[PDB]
């Protein structure tokens, strides 16, 4: 028998911080989900996903009005994770 | 709701970003890339999520233009989540896939996402805790050394996220 990581190659990506409220628009949906959508349109091409989630994560760095912090969880991951759309 | 189309990589951009410290690609063709979309936006104490189905279109068209066929899974309870989670863990499409996507969407609490019972009363919750457990090396085999990516749209309690200053 060979040993393998229980636990690798994971990111979690929630829309705010523990505690906190995350904002959804009654008739254009949720912020997160909109701005998650928009940088991955964007930098899927040529960011690795834990770079496009930083980037997400600064698009909320200004509280206005309704104030979120989207933040990355339980990452293990141990490599670059490039999308490589269009391959 | 989103059209969700993507700024391609060309064979050039692609290439240039060439290494052992990248996850690889399966070939475009063989591939068998799944999705999971799971979002509640019917309760049964809890107010209903309107807008949901925005951020289901959104996804999803997101989703396929990155390659996966996405299952979308509605309105479930924290058990029904669990074998669903189960389910899509076994399925034999990730031998022949090189990562996945979850998408949860509902209300959530500090311990967790919520399911269509949730009340402060009775609760029904599926913690984070639970959702790796499911997919991991033990309970996912097949997703072993792929990229496992996990999206939550969901409040993580009822206090604003900030503080006052002068
Ligand atoms: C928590 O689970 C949930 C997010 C979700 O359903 O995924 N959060 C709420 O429902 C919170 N609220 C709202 O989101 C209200 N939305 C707005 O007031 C709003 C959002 C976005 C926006 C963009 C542009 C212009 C205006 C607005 C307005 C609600 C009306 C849906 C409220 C209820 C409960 C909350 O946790 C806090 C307030």
């Amino acid at each position: 028998i060979k040993k393998a990581h229980i636990e690798k190659d994971f990111i979690a990506f929630c829309s705010s911080t523990p505690d906190n409220v995350s904002w959804r628009h009654p008739t254009m949906g949720s912020v997160f989900i909109g701005r998650l959508i928009e940088h991955m349109q964007e930098y899927a091409c040529s960011c690795d996903v834990e770079e496009i989630f930083r980037k997400v994560r600064f698009s909320f760095e200004q509280p206005d009005g309704r104030a979120q912090m989207p933040t990355t969880e339980r990452v293990t991951l141990t490599r670059c994770f490039y999308l490589f759309p269009g391959h | 709701g989103s059209e969700g189309n993507v700024k391609l990589c060309s064979l050039e951009e692609a290439q240039r970003i060439w290494s052992a410290e990248i996850y690889p690609i399966m070939d475009k063709s063989s591939r068998t890339r799944l999705a999971l979309i799971i979002c509640n936006e019917e309760f049964d104490s809890i107010p209903r999520r309107t807008g949901a189905e925005v951020d289901i279109t959104g996804m999803t068209m997101l989703l396929q233009n990155l390659g996966y066929s996405v299952d979308v899974k509605k309105n479930l309870t924290a058990s029904d989540m669990t074998t669903e989670l189960e389910a899509f863990a076994h399925r034999p499409e990730h031998k022949t896939s090189d990562s996945t996507f979850l998408v949860f969407m509902s209300h959530g609490i500090r311990e967790g996402i919520c399911g269509k019972k949730h009340s402060e009363q009775v609760p029904d919750i599926l913690q984070l805790n639970a959702i790796f457990n499911m997919l991991n090396t033990k309970n996912c085999p097949s997703l072993k050394d792929k990229p496992k990516v996990i999206i939550i749209q969901a409040c993580r309690g009822d206090s604003p996220g900030v503080v006052w200053f002068k």
